[PDB]
């Protein structure tokens, strides 16, 4: 119903990601971890990032098993994984048993 | 006709120019560009005996190393995607570490 | 129960020139920009070489 | 013992190196390095081979899968030689004539990090 | 396919030395003592060696065929200083008169006799007034042939000879930057070749101070201390410098308006804010800006400002007025090692993971001159008190003098076993220092080029050294967490407890873990740095 | 006397909370609720399809709402006409003023971004994983966010060289840079996959419930 | 004179192999192990450089990835826990594995855990002669 | 225990030794290459077959198929647009469709996102469904309002510190090693700016200049 402007919207999204991770990577980069606004904006980049590999990888579940219900416990594997994070250019490729 | 820089820059933005050290380095990276890549086709060629540098290897290396794909060449060669199913020991190796695991 | 050992250090199969070429006697270029003087001095040489006999 | 083969390969190779003391999963991290690299290097022998147009794979395709690998991945700065060419261009240029200072000079204002934001407003 | 013999590689060295012309035709067992020289004598052989040869010949004449434009460029030159109204304008007016007899002498050995005479009419008319020059001014009226050249005994002098014009810097480029703004290619070819301009500037034992860092968690790196003794910085894992005041004061930062370490959005106002004198000071300052972990942090000769180097290959100057960067220096594609400063604050160069080492200054944002010839990467670098050398240790066991102006390699020592890690030069210009994962000091000479000392005892990588005000004594630490202090003067000493007996003077093992640094002041001070656990 | 050094502390000894989001909570609340819900609904119909074999679980119990979601749920009912709300530009937050940050060691961020990794999965819709999975995630947003400021910090030293930016500040260019589009794109985005999702999620939950209600007690 | 230098056997390649799915021959498992053996070496001495320039002797999983993201390769992603991963040997005992335990995430998802922050550094001054 | 401490040590395969060797050939004039750093233009389709088929002799094969070289030139004019693309980024703005794609590299619409007026204009003038004139009209100079530049300002010619900092940035336009490892040490070297002695003389230009101008 309203439409405030962005800065005060931005005040009530509350970010998964606590501050004090933010802070640690803003030092590296050398930048003074005070500004509320910055972190949150980041912390949320990070969150949807995060977010979209969740849901391909919960979409990559389901599909798996279709042919040969609701009812079941959904857990995750690397072969979830691996298909959502190569979007990305991530080439995960990981050993099974060594010797 | 003549090419130049402007020309290609042109297609990006028309608005922008270069300076002149600029105009020398890009030319520089080109000939390299050009000196590596016909090197790789003609590998690519050595590699089946063959007598001619076709273009299929031009069209593989771009493909496989700068990401670069061609559109008008047609598509003789596109690789079927395969099942690529794995062989018997593996499944045997981790059944039995499913085995091991389950009790 | 010993690991598998070699006696010299292990070398890669292919590896990654930099597009470089040895011009003669213990020289290397990685642009192709003295070819054609190559040739000419090269040519030079041998002349002035048979005209001394 | 409790150890695979591997893992004593890899503590060795790092003793060899010099390195006394390290975090436990380095070992582990080593382990799926050298996995994936193996790995990818047959995948791509695969493509190269089925672009030749032959039976299964032999020695010369894996050669030129590593090759092309190299020409990409594992890299390291350019060698002695094309250096000295390029300080050879380098050092002809004069240096600057030296003069009584009254301290270090610093380069002029447009070239050094103290310009604001044109957009931002300023107040009194 | 056997290795070769020690006799073998002179035996080379001498073929080489005889095909390429150095020695006489026989044994130069006599040659081979020219390796110094004095002051005076190097200004000699430098100034024999900068008139061997021109500068630049192919480039700097015109090859176009067209004599019409040595009238055009001196006549736009003449209209030029003309209406200047600058105290340039005077300095850089004696300039014409050679520079007219030149272009007319030149004219002479190549040009139909059209030229020649309208040439002569269209500006002779200005070298009157003064007598000494009105001779050949008028000598020249009659003279056609390069026979007139010859034959004449004024021209002579002229003709193979230079004329010398005293300028400074200011006229220098008041004359440059005319030159540059069109074709002046005639000119540039009589400046290079005929005229030689010459430009000039305008007008009782021992007491250890030690300090501990105690919270730091394997993130500290290295430390400081200024020549005043006044400051001490750090640099860490986690990118940040800190900044510790020694005295009583605090440090206070002063008005700026722009700091890179922080972020604005576009609705925002730059304003100074008064709500400061609240602070009135602190005795500790964090310095922000690198982007990757720190590796080496240098005062200034003054203790002015702070320069330092990071894995982000970026190399960045702070301000102690304000504490914060203002200045970056880019010369890198990978990261930079080692830095180092001259001794009145004159240059600075950096050792880099490219196998090479570049000079910078402190008002250029660019490389100067770079030193290649190492094999790999470039770990250690240090001026020569003269800051005319330098030195720089390597991974390849090789330690390379440079010559800092020209930017070529003048010596190559050779003998450690592993990397090098360290270097030092005593203050009277005599020796060098060097240490590495060996465990093993050697001093070399740097006249002879040759061993000169070599000192054991230490356990473990030494990763420091330092000299005496009066190259009296040298110390060192290393990774055993021990300080050593030696001397290598005459006095002697029956001292055996280890390989090195009679220089090893004082050991330092306290409770104190990984040391950081060494230095050394005045009078009889030995400052060091380290972190510490008990 | 040495003197000039730096004179200890008082408090110095034990070297603090974060408030989690309400909505993410609450919805993997109502993600088990639900699942509870259906488990018994299939357990019943199917024993009563065939067929205390006699008496039925009973009402489980909702979750209860958020202490602050719930009173939004005062009277002043803020979907009323000719209303403005706009950030005061005095405040500490617009003006973008604060307190640094506590710092913490990399021991711990890893735990914290650790932890919130593992609810992000909670709340997409799985419930458990494997170790490894969960671990490697952790990396991969480590990595993520070292670039993200990386870039920051080229973007800043680039304007404060030439005194001007692309965009409007260097954020937007960031944003740019990685993919989203704009930072006005994070208002749609939080919309669609956290309010709406939570609103989906409450409006199932009262469905199956009545549905329990209306099997349980026949009327 | 006389040297070693160790390198994993033909079996480990071929393993590996396997589950691509392809039968090696005999040449062609030595060259890949050489290979192998000698990008293993140079990543190792890239990572100690990083390690050299720090005063600290143990090397972590960050200095790692550092030497590999300078060398242009992808890093390795989920072993920064600075815990210890036993290993597991199988019925037989030439199989080992990692153990890998499922992990409830309600439970951590659903929890309060306070984290303690770090101190500030301080330095104090230690004079003494000799 | 010291002595054999550093004989284990990594040694680096040199990169010389897999270094190609160079035979000469006959010294002809038609035998030529015209490498585009000599003329200063792209080379066209009959220029690069020239040095195509030379190169490939080298490697023992008798020509080229002649669709080779279409794909080489389109391939070159291809790279050296994705360079420029990746330097004109760092100093535009620009607009993105699919999430990807980038048009308009003018610094115009760039609604700032912290103005209340922004936040409604951008739901409507950018969700457009897939013109009269004045409808145009009054819609471009509202875009132009929002952007916020009341004074834009623009830049120098690129030089050499763009490119510079452009390649460190994206790096992913260049994959291949050789080609980027040697051509950003060329770029280093050619790095300059003006020092003060340079500034002082365009200022006493300037007054020059000003002077005859009055």
């Amino acid at each position: 119903t309203p439409l405030v402007d962005f800065l005060m919207q931005l005040e009530d999204y509350t970010p998964t990601i606590p501050d004090a991770v933010t802070g640690y990577y803003l030092n590296r980069a050398g930048f003074e971890a005070s500004d509320p606004r910055i972190i949150r904006l980041i912390s949320l980049a990070a969150q949807k990032f995060i977010s979209d590999i969740a849901n391909d990888a919960l979409q990559h579940c389901k599909m798996k098993g279709t042919a040969s219900s609701k009812d079941r416990k959904y857990t995750l594997t690397m072969e979830d994984l691996t298909p959502a994070l190569s979007e990305y250019g991530i080439n995960v490729k990981k050993p099974h048993y060594f010797t | 006709t003549k090419k130049k820089l402007q020309d290609l820059v042109r297609e990006v933005d028309p608005n922008e120019q270069l300076d002149e050290d600029v105009e020398e380095m890009l030319l520089q990276i080109a000939d390299d560009f050009i000196e590596s890549v016909v090197t790789a086709a003609c590998q690519l060629a050595r590699h089946r005996k063959s007598s001619t540098l076709e273009v299929k290897d031009v069209q593989l290396h771009l493909e496989r190393q700068w990401n670069m794909w061609i559109p008008g060449f047609g598509s003789e060669e596109i690789r079927p995607y395969k099942k690529a199913c794995t062989t018997e020991a593996h499944k045997q190796r981790m059944a039995l570490i499913r085995k091991t695991t389950k009790k | 129960l010993d690991c598998h050992y070699s006696g010299h250090h292990p070398q890669p199969a292919s590896f990654c020139t930099f597009g470089s070429r040895q011009i003669g006697r213990g020289y290397y270029v990685f642009d192709s920009r003295w070819n054609r003087l190559r040739c000419a001095l090269n040519l030079m040489v041998e002349k002035h070489l048979n005209a001394q006999l | 013992k409790n150890a695979p083969r591997d893992a004593l390969v890899m503590a060795q190779i790092l003793k060899d190196m010099g390195i006394t003391e390290y975090e436990p999963r380095v070992i582990n991290q080593m382990l799926e390095f050298a996995f994936r690299y193996v790995t990818t290097i047959l995948d791509d022998a695969k493509i190269y081979s089925s672009h030749a147009k032959k039976p299964n794979v032999d020695a010369d395709d894996v050669r030129l899968a590593i090759q092309c690998r190299a020409d990409q991945s594992f890299t390291s700065p350019p060698p002695r030689d094309f250096l000295l060419d390029i300080a050879r261009q380098k050092n002809q240029t004069p240096l600057p004539l030296i003069k009584p200072y009254a301290g270090p000079r610093l380069p002029p204002d447009r070239y050094c990090l103290t310009a604001p934001n044109y957009r931002l407003k300023s107040l009194i | 396919m056997k290795r070769v013999r020690t006799e073998q590689i002179q035996m080379a060295v001498s073929c080489y030395l005889k095909r390429r012309q150095y020695v006489d035709s026989d044994g130069p067992l006599k040659q081979g003592l020219r390796l110094s020289q004095t002051a005076e004598e190097m200004a000699a052989n430098l100034t024999v060696q900068s008139e061997s040869g021109c500068a630049n010949i192919v480039s700097a004449a015109p090859c176009q065929a067209e004599p019409q434009q040595y009238e055009v460029q001196f006549g736009r030159l003449r209209n030029f200083l003309t209406d200047s109204d600058s105290q340039h304008s005077h300095e850089v007016m004696p300039l014409l008169y050679p520079l007219f007899v030149y272009l007319h002498l030149n004219l002479v050995q190549n040009s139909p006799k059209s030229t020649v005479e309208s040439f002569y009419s269209r500006f002779h008319g200005m070298f009157l007034q003064n007598a000494s020059q009105k001779d050949v001014i008028e000598q020249l009226q009659t003279t056609q042939t390069i026979q007139d050249i010859l034959s004449n005994f004024k021209l002579r002098a002229f003709l193979d000879n230079k004329y010398v014009v005293r300028l400074q810097e200011d006229s220098y480029n008041y004359l440059i930057r005319y030159l540059q703004s069109d074709n002046n290619t005639a000119l540039c070819k009589v400046l290079t070749l005929h005229i030689h301009l010459d430009v000039q500037p305008a007008k009782s034992l021992t007491t250890i101070c030690f300090y501990a860092f105690y919270n730091t968690e394997q993130l500290l790196n290295t430390a400081e201390i200024s020549p005043d003794s006044k400051l001490l910085a750090a640099g860490f894992d986690n990118s940040c410098i800190k900044l510790w005041s020694l005295r009583s004061k605090k440090l206070k930062s002063e008005p700026h308006q722009v700091d890179v370490s922080r972020i604005h959005l576009a609705c925002d106002i730059l304003e100074e804010e008064d709500d400061e004198d609240d602070n009135a000071g602190t005795e500790m300052k964090i310095l922000r800006g690198h982007c990757g972990p720190v590796y080496s942090t240098r005062f200034l000769a003054d203790s002015s400002g702070l320069l330092s180097c990071s894995e982000d290959m970026s190399i960045r100057y702070w301000d102690l007025g304000s504490f914060t960067n203002t200045v970056l220096y880019q010369g890198h594609a990978y990261p930079v090692w080692d830095l180092d400063i001259s001794p009145y604050s004159l240059y600075f160069a950096s050792g880099s993971h490219d196998r090479t080492a570049r000079l910078w200054s402190f008002d250029r944002t660019y490389p100067l001159r770079i030193y290649a010839g190492h094999l790999a990467d470039v770990d250690c670098v240090k001026f020569h008190p003269n800051s005319n050398y330098l030195a720089t240790g390597s991974t390849d066991k090789t330690v390379r003098l440079w010559s800092a102006q020209q930017g070529n390699s003048v010596r190559l020592f050779t003998g450690h076993r592993g990397p090098v890690l360290s270097l030092a030069f005593s203050p009277n210009g005599k020796y060098l220092a060097s240490a590495g994962e060996d465990q093993r000091l050697k001093l070399w000479d740097l006249a002879s080029g040759t061993l000169y000392k070599e000192l054991r005892g230490h356990t473990d990588n030494i990763t420091s050294l330092t000299f005496s005000p009066d190259s009296g004594l040298i110390a060192s630490a290393s990774m055993d967490n021990s300080v050593r202090v030696w001397d290598i003067r005459n006095t002697y000493c029956s001292a055996p407890a280890d390989g090195s007996s009679s220089e090893l003077v004082g050991v330092y093992t306290g409770q104190m873990s990984n040391v950081l640094s060494v230095q050394f002041m005045a009078c009889n001070l030995l400052l060091v740095t380290g972190i510490t656990q008990e | 006397x040495x003197x000039x050094x730096x004179x200890x502390x008082x408090x110095x000894x034990x070297x603090m909370l974060d408030i989690p989001s309400e909505p993410c909570s609450l919805t993997i609340h109502t993600i088990q609720l639900i699942q509870h819900n259906r488990r018994l609904r299939n357990l019943i119909a199917t024993a009563q399809a065939q067929n205390x074999x006699x008496x039925x679980x009973x009402x489980x119990x909702x979750x209860x709402x958020x202490x602050x979601x719930x009173x939004x749920x005062d009277c002043k009912n803020p979907n009323a006409p000719f209303q403005i709300r706009h950030s005061d530009p005095e405040s500490d937050f617009y003006r973008g003023k604060g307190e640094p940050v506590t710092e913490l060691s990399w021991h711990s961020c890893r735990q914290l971004l650790y932890q919130a990794v593992a609810t992000i999965l909670a709340h997409a819709g799985f419930d458990c994983a494997n170790e490894s999975v969960l671990e490697t995630l952790t990396d991969v947003a480590h990595e993520y966010c070292l670039k993200f400021t990386k870039l920051l910090r080229f973007a800043v030293d680039r304007e404060a060289r030439l005194g001007q930016t692309p965009f409007p500040d260097v954020m937007e260019q960031v944003f740019h840079e990685v993919g989203i589009g704009s930072v006005l794109s994070l208002q749609k985005f939080w919309q669609h996959r956290i309010k709406d999702y939570h609103s989906y999620m409450l409006q199932i939950s009262k469905q199956l419930s009545e549905e329990y209600e209306r099997i349980v007690n026949p009327e | 004179e006389e040297r070693r230098f160790v390198e994993i056997p033909r079996e480990s390649v071929r393993l590996m192999a396997e589950s691509t799915g392809l039968e090696l021959s005999d040449e062609v498992a030595a060259l890949l192990a050489e290979d192998v053996c000698y990008r293993l070496r140079e990543a190792t001495q890239n990572s100690s450089q990083f390690m050299k320039h720090t005063k600290r002797r143990k090397l972590t999983v960050e200095d790692f990835n550092r030497a590999l993201r300078w060398s242009s390769v992808e890093a390795v992603c989920g072993y920064g826990s600075q815990e210890a991963l036993p290993m597991r040997p199988a019925r037989e005992g030439e199989l080992y594995f990692p153990e890998d335990r499922e992990v409830n995430l309600v439970e951590l998802a659903l929890a309060t855990n306070i984290p303690k922050g770090c101190a500030e550094t301080a330095v104090r001054v230690h004079v003494s002669y000799l | 225990s010291v002595r054999q401490k550093f004989d284990h040590r990594f040694q680096p395969q040199n990169p010389l030794s897999g270094a190609q060797q160079f035979v000469a050939k006959d010294p002809q004039d038609d035998d030529d290459l015209k490498l585009c750093s000599h003329t200063m233009m792209l080379p066209t389709r009959g220029q690069l077959e020239g040095r195509m088929i030379v190169t490939a002799y080298e490697h023992g094969l008798d020509n080229v198929t002649e669709e080779a070289v279409s794909a080489v030139v389109y391939a070159v004019e291809n790279h050296l647009k994705d360079i420029l693309t990746s330097v004109v980024s760092r100093r535009k703005a620009y607009r993105l469709r699919d999430g990807h794609f980038k048009y308009a590299f003018g610094s115009n619409v760039t609604p700032q996102p912290y103005l209340k007026n922004s936040v409604v204009a951008y739901n409507n003038l950018i969700e457009s469904p897939p013109p009269p004139p004045d409808d145009a009209e009054q819609q471009a100079a509202l875009l132009l309002a929002c952007s916020g530049d009341t004074l834009p300002a623009s830049l120098p010619p690129v030089n050499m510190y763009d490119l510079f900092e452009a390649l460190q940035v994206h790096r992913e336009v260049i994959p291949t090693h050789t080609v980027y490892a040697l051509n950003i040490e060329r770029i280093i070297t050619k790095l300059w700016h003006p020092n003060h002695e340079e500034l002082q003389q365009d200022k006493v230009h300037r007054q020059r200049l000003a002077a005859k101008e009055g």
